[PDB]
């Protein structure tokens, strides 16, 4: 059946980080090249989608008199940015600078809205593939334990010790050759029961 | 930790 | 205001030249201005001749900007024809740079020029 | 305490303690003559 | 014989009255170069009667340009006016010589004073900043300082736009960028349509 | 020497905000404010930090002169982190640069330079260090700007002039605090050639004790620098 | 009694270096750094008392 | 960290005892003990640098003591230094 | 022909949703990337025009980018120039005398388009 199939989930997981690894280098980008029209607003504004939005509803520091900034930013934020532009130490840009710049933006949100398209897309796989694994540990982290070992199968042929420690090989194998404690939650420890939990119960 | 450890069964 | 400045007078230049001259006897010069621009990386220039008449006179602009972060005097002299003859090569001449030396035989009328030429500055 | 160790580790550690011999040696020389004079 | 004080800002322009004047003679004391450091005791010699703070960044500019030729703006002039009264000359104590001359030809009945003692006054005001405006907006000096110097500095330079080479390194960064983007994306997108 | 791909163990010097990065040679390092890019060409550092990559930047001695009072033993230096920095006679941020990383993100430092063609380098270099303020004026003029600088820690003077005393007298009174730090950069040739540098750096000594400025320490700086010494000194407003 | 101050005098420049830091002639080609090592702990400026 | 890795150990190692691995370089005395906190960094060097003051990435090692193998060099010198040295013993 | 008969395993809606959305995103890009090169190409012929027309917008934007900035190429004497693209072979023993030829040209042209405050490419043309 086509709604069966794990290839799907591992190469999600791939592809959700190779996006977010893209999206952070183009964020870097917008940052250093609006950066000269504007260089206060990375101070601001920290978040890459939310940066990537001033742009495109104002290219230039003389429209943020008017420009508003209500639905990307709260209030206290969106004055914060108002006044920087006027006293910015930033150079003035061409009309022709400033479409390039705008057309970068406009990657970053696309990128952004696919990419919460992803997210979504691989939570409805993992409800068809293995149902039971995310009623009990979620989503992303059971689809992070799939993709570790390859496959639904693979993972199945794997005692629970294992399961528990499955991302945690590199402190792994030095504690056994160092005769040292080893880890006790290893990629698990991201999974919400765990996080409840407190002290040494989160071993147990 | 060099003097520390020594090394057995040599191949 | 202009580019090439300070320009040094008619009076200036051939006192100037004069040590050019002397240096290149010496073995104390460097022509042309890649060499110029070397001296300047390694601090062994005592000043820097230009020539106020090259065509375009932008290609020697990058000396004054290593000069003045260098703390080295420079100064322009009207003509490269002229220049390059007391540079004692057969061929103009836009830059010159005379190498420090303390142990030279023309060190008094080096120092007496370069003092000038701060002035000029 | 006994280990079993690859051949690169071997290497290393059997580089560590040519170099520690030959410090200790010009260490040494170094203060004998110092001392002498 | 000093009763009133400028200062220029970042942010505008305060005027302090001084209340009580500080011993000449005995100036390079000890004791009274401690209270110029020392806010208590500083406060007692001068407060703010008057502070004009500047349209915006225009503003700004146009009078630290003023400021540094020793010239009255128009903003100068009219703080100026509304605090000093007529009267026998009232004396105004300034930092710059050079600006003495130029309050004296817009108002012939303020005696300019730039001596030691003033400068002492002028020191203090500098080292407690913001703590003297008593609560006043003056926003933030340290920052707005900022601003300035680079525009200060821009003008005298008269940086321009039409230099900058930057546009071309970003451009090109982004470029090889996106020509492994395009092939990486598009690979993947030959797997998954590979599938079916 | 100190190859591309080399690795070397990053320990912190004597002095707040200056590191030492050890190997077969020595090398003098600050943490770079402006990550990625280099100022004058310098080698850079990178550790792996929890992963963050931060950077380094070497401090050459023969292109700073502070670098040469680092490496020649200086007692006191009152460029530390979080201050607040007066540096006379910026050409460039050749040494600035180095001097913005050590005061850091807190500390700012204020670039005084003359001449313009330096003077566009210092500003666009200032423009990636929001540390750094660049007053392109002449140090003989403070008034000028006055608007620009508020009360500072240390004031740092490399003016190679002949009156370059005065100088740092006139901006010491105005800008630096009581028991402020001062530290010259002095060349003999400069002030005068006519007599030996000993006559010079005696001479200088005198003219600070006129201007209530108290020496503390006078290095000289060899191998790096011929005629050259930095004078630290105290500036006691009240009394010496 | 040339040769021999010659010799004299070529020997006493070496010793000078072992006396005190001697300028000679800057830096050539690329930093590498500083080759004997820096000490952290040690300062040579002349204190004022 | 506590139970520090045993290449960043036998790197300090190389730090302190670097007076024995060249016979023609010395430095001054110092006793240079492993300090609290450090780092371990590459170099980067500038585009400018490329023949000059540049690595091959092949040579290039991840840890200090693995280039110093590397070196044919040092090498053959330590080998001599310590045949003559276990001779005497 | 192909589609008609073929082993290939019919994938879901959602799938199918991803393969076109995943495609569009990457057919985007290659739009913006042609708009950039563009963008590029009249940028260096303001900004360096003397450079620009000697080797090419594309190679004099390389240039500078490893120079740092068109104020560090300027500075560079000619034989750091030569080595400044001497890793991805930007002027490339007859053909060695030609790109150290065409170095020192390259040289003299970043200077007249640094140091002019309008640049023009009537020396660029000439070089």
């Amino acid at each position: 059946s086509a709604d069966k199939v794990d290839v799907m989930i591992i190469q999600a997981i791939a592809l959700l980080d190779d996006l977010d690894k893209e999206l952070n280098t183009y964020a870097m980008r917008c940052k250093e090249w609006y950066g000269w029209h504007f260089p206060e607003l990375a101070k601001i504004v920290t978040d890459s989608v939310a940066y990537a939005r001033i742009i495109l509803t104002m290219g230039i520091r003389s429209k943020a008199s008017e420009t508003d900034l209500s639905e990307i930013l709260p209030e206290e934020i969106e004055e914060r940015v108002k006044t920087a532009a006027e006293v910015s130490m930033g150079t003035e840009i061409t009309q022709t600078d400033l479409d390039n710049i705008n057309a970068l933006a406009e990657q970053i949100v696309e990128f952004a809205a696919y990419r919460e398209q992803l997210s979504n897309y691989l939570s409805a796989r993992m409800k068809a593939i293995a149902p039971n694994l995310t009623q009990l540990v979620g989503e992303l982290v059971g689809a992070r334990l799939i993709a570790h070992s390859g496959s639904l199968i693979s993972l199945a042929k794997s005692p629970a010790s294992t399961i528990q420690i499955l991302g945690a090989e590199k402190a792994l194998f030095r504690a056994l050759k160092t005769k040292h404690d080893t880890p006790k939650y290893g990629l698990l420890y991201h999974a919400s029961l765990v996080g409840q939990a407190t002290g040494k119960n989160k071993g147990k | 930790e060099d003097e520390d450890e020594e090394e057995v069964l040599a191949m | 205001n202009p580019k090439a400045f300070p320009l040094a007078d008619a009076a200036l230049t051939q006192q100037i030249l004069d040590v050019v001259q002397q240096a290149a006897n010496l073995r104390q010069l460097k022509k042309g201005a890649n060499e110029a621009t070397k001296t300047l990386n390694r601090g062994i220039s005592e000043f820097i001749i230009m020539a106020a008449d090259c065509e375009p006179i932008e290609i020697l602009l990058h000396l004054p900007l290593l000069c003045e972060d260098k703390n080295v005097p420079y100064v322009f002299v009207p003509s490269r024809v002229a220049l390059g003859r007391a540079c004692g090569v057969s061929r103009p001449v836009i830059a010159a740079s005379i190498t420090t030396n303390d142990a030279s035989a023309i060190k008094t009328q080096i120092y007496a020029v370069k003092d000038k030429i701060e002035t000029l500055l | 305490r006994a280990v079993v160790l690859g051949g690169d580790e071997k290497k290393a550690r059997s580089f560590i303690q040519k170099v520690l011999t030959i410090s200790k040696a010009k260490d040494s020389k170094r203060k004998e003559q110092k001392a002498s004079q | 014989p000093i009763e009133y004080l400028l200062f220029e800002e970042p942010t505008g322009y305060a005027v302090f009255k001084v209340k009580l004047q500080q011993d000449d003679i005995g100036s390079r004391l000890k004791e009274v170069q401690e209270q110029i450091n020392d806010f208590g005791a500083f406060t007692k010699l001068i407060e703010l009667v008057s502070f004009a703070p500047f349209k915006g960044a225009a503003e700004a500019l146009e009078n630290a340009n003023d400021i540094s030729e020793g010239l009255v703006s128009e903003s100068l002039k009219a703080i100026l006016d509304l605090n000093l009264p007529k009267a026998k000359n009232i004396t105004l104590a300034i930092s710059d010589k050079n600006l003495g001359p130029s309050i004296k030809e817009e108002f012939p009945y303020v005696d300019c004073i730039s001596n030691e003692l003033a400068q002492d006054l002028i020191r203090g005001v500098r080292l407690h900043g913001e703590k003297l405006f008593k609560g006043l907006q003056s926003g933030d000096l340290e920052r707005a300082q900022l601003g300035l110097g680079h525009a200060y500095s821009r003008a005298k330079v008269k940086f321009s736009v039409q230099k900058n080479d930057n546009h071309i390194i970003q451009a090109i960064a982004l470029l090889d960028q996106l020509d492994k983007d395009i092939n990486t994306f598009a690979m993947r997108v030959k797997e998954w349509y590979g599938w079916h | 020497g100190a190859r591309g791909g080399a690795k070397v163990v990053i320990e912190p010097h004597r002095h707040a905000g200056v590191y030492i990065a050890r190997g077969k040679e020595d090398l003098l390092v600050t943490k770079n404010m402006a990550p990625g890019e280099s100022v004058y060409g310098e080698k850079r550092i990178s550790v792996e930090e929890p992963p963050t990559k931060v950077e380094y930047r070497v401090w050459n001695p023969f292109r700073s002169k502070l670098a040469a009072g680092i490496m020649g033993g200086l007692d006191e230096l009152f460029i530390a982190p979080g201050k607040k920095v007066l540096y006379l006679g910026a050409a460039s941020g050749t040494s600035v640069s180095h001097v913005s990383d050590v005061v850091g993100p807190e500390g700012v430092v204020y670039a005084v330079e003359f001449s313009h063609r330096p003077g566009r380098e210092l500003i666009s270099m200032a423009k990636k260090r929001p540390n750094i303020i660049p007053i392109i004026e002449d140090a003989r003029h403070p008034q000028k700007y006055r608007m620009l600088i508020g009360m500072v820690d240390c004031v740092f003077a490399d003016v190679a002039q002949p009156d370059q005393a005065r100088i740092i007298a006139l901006n010491s009174h105005m800008f630096l605090k009581d028991q402020g730090g001062v530290v010259i950069s002095i060349k003999a040739n400069c002030i005068d050639s006519t007599v030996d540098a000993e006559t010079v750096f005696a001479r200088e000594v005198q003219k600070l004790r006129e201007e209530r400025i108290k020496p503390l320490e006078q290095l000289t700086l060899e191998p790096y620098e011929r005629d050259h010494c930095i004078v630290v000194g105290r500036y006691m407003r009240s009394g010496l | 009694s040339r040769v021999k101050k010659r010799k004299k005098y070529q020997k006493a420049q070496k010793k000078l270096k072992s006396v005190r830091a001697v300028y000679s002639g800057g830096q050539s080609g690329v930093y590498e750094g500083e080759k004997t090592g820096i000490k952290k702990g040690l300062t040579r400026s002349v204190k004022f008392k | 960290d506590d139970n520090m890795r045993r290449e960043v150990q036998r790197d300090l190692l190389l730090i302190k005892h670097r007076a024995a691995l060249d016979p023609k370089r010395h430095y001054k005395k110092q006793r240079w003990e492993v300090p609290e906190r450090f780092a371990i960094g590459t170099i980067i060097e500038d585009k400018s640098e490329f023949y000059s003051s540049r690595m091959n990435r092949k040579e290039r090692k991840s840890t200090i003591l693995e280039t110093l193998m590397g070196d044919e060099a040092s090498n053959k010198y330590f080998k001599r230094k310590y045949n003559e040295i276990q001779e005497k013993s | 022909d192909n589609a008609r008969i073929s082993m290939g395993q019919d994938i879901s809606e959602t799938d199918m949703e991803n393969v076109c959305v995943f495609a569009q995103r990457v057919a985007s890009l290659a739009d913006y990337r042609r708009q950039l090169y563009d963008y590029l190409c009249e940028k260096m012929h303001t900004v360096a025009p003397n450079l620009s027309e000697l080797i090419g917008e594309v190679i004099g934007a390389r240039l500078i980018s490893h120079a740092g900035s068109l104020t560090n190429l300027s500075k560079q004497a000619a034989s750091t120039v030569q080595i400044l693209g001497a890793e991805k072979a930007l002027f490339r023993k007859n053909k060695g005398r030609i790109s150290r030829y065409l170095a020192n040209k390259c040289s003299m042209a970043s200077r007249i388009d640094n140091y002019s405050e309008e640049p023009s490419n009537v020396f660029g043309s000439v070089l």
